[PDB]
C-alpha cells in the first residue's frame, strides 16, 4: 500500500 | 527540457514513489548464503504544477544505512551527502535503477528436511519463517518442492494455505495468500516412489519460493522528496506525497 511521505 | 513541457498545471499537486525490488538468493542446506543480491528500481508518478526542481533522498551514507554496489539514472538526474536532483517528466518515469548485495534482508528462511524410507517413500518437511516486522504482511507466497521422476503419488499435509502435487511439473506447490512477519509455517509431504534404476541416485533440486513483501529487501528507505518551484506559488509542503515498497522474489532457492 502507498504511505504518506512527510 | 526535452522530457517535460512548460505549461503543466494541477490543482492537486501530488506524487507517488514506487520502490520495486527483486530479492535473489542461493542458500545451502547448512544455512550459509552462497549468493544473494537485490535489483531495484524507483518509479516516480508525479502530477506537479510547473517545472518543479525535486530532490530525492534515501538512506545512502553507505538506525538505517545501505550500500549500493552500482546504479543508473534517468537523464533528468543531475549527477552530483550527495543526493539526486531533477526536474521530472510528468506522469510515470523510472528515476533510477540499482543493485545491492550487502546487508540484504532475506524475508524468508526455508528449512527443509528430507528422509528416505527404504525405496518406497520419501518423507519431506519444509518450514518457512517470515523475517520481518509483524505489522507487515507478505502476499502471494508459493513454496515449490521438487519431486523425483519416479513419483507414483504424493500425500501432503499443510495447516496453512493450499498445496497441490503437480505431476506434469514434477513438484509440490504450496500456496499461501498472506503471512505476517515473524511467523512460522510448515508443510509435510509423503512422496510415494516407483522402482527405478538403482545406480542413478536423485540429484535433489532446491526448494524455491515466490512471494511479495511490502518493504525493500535491500534496506532502502525514501527519506524525502523535496519539491521546489521558484515561479509558481506552491511550496514543498503543499505537495501530497506517497511512497510504496513492493519487494518480490527473483531466484530464491534453498538447497536441500
Amino acid at each position: 500500500f502507498y504511505r504518506a511521505l512527510m | 527540457i526535452g522530457w517535460r513541457r512548460e505549461g503543466i498545471k494541477y490543482r492537486r499537486n501530488e506524487l507517488f514513489l514506487d520502490v520495486l525490488e527483486s530479492v535473489n538468493l542461493l542458500m545451502s542446506p547448512q544455512g550459509q548464503v552462497l549468493s544473494a543480491h537485490v535489483s531495484g528500481r524507483v518509479v516516480m508518478k508525479s502530477y506537479l504544477s510547473g517545472m518543479p526542481e525535486c530532490k530525492f533522498g534515501m538512506n545512502d551514507k553507505i538506525k538505517q544505512s545501505i550500500a549500493i554496489d552500482d546504479c543508473t539514472f534517468h537523464q533528468c538526474v543531475r549527477l552530483s551527502e550527495r543526493s539526486i536532483s531533477f526536474i521530472p517528466p510528468d506522469g510515470e518515469f523510472e528515476l533510477m535503477r540499482y543493485r545491492t548485495t550487502k546487508d540484504i534482508i532475506l524475508p524468508f528462511r526455508v528449512i527443509p528436511l528430507v528422509r528416505e524410507v527404504g525405496r518406497t517413500k520419501l518423507e519431506v518437511k519444509v518450514v518457512i519463517k517470515s523475517n520481518f516486522k509483524p505489522s507487515l504482511l507478505a502476499q502471494k507466497i508459493e513454496v515449490r518442492i521438487p519431486t523425483p521422476l519416479n513419483t507414483s503419488g504424493v500425500q501432503v499435509i499443510c495447516m496453512k494455505g493450499k498445496a497441490k502435487y503437480k505431476a506434469s511439473e514434477n513438484a509440490i506447490v504450496w500456496k499461501i495468500k498472506r503471512m505476517a512477519g515473524m511467523k512460522e509455517s510448515q508443510i509435510s509431504a509423503e512422496i510415494e516412489l516407483l522402482p527405478t534404476n538403482d545406480k542413478k541416485k536423485w540429484a535433489r533440486p532446491p526448494i524455491s519460493m515466490n512471494f511479495e513483501v511490502p518493504f525493500a529487501p535491500s534496506g532502502l528507505k525514501v527519506r524525502y522528496l523535496k519539491v521546489f518551484e521558484p515561479k509558481l506559488n506552491y511550496s514543498d509542503h503543499d505537495v501530497i506525497k506517497w511512497v510504496r515498497y513492493i519487494g518480490r522474489s527473483g531466484i530464491y532457492e534453498t538447497r536441500c
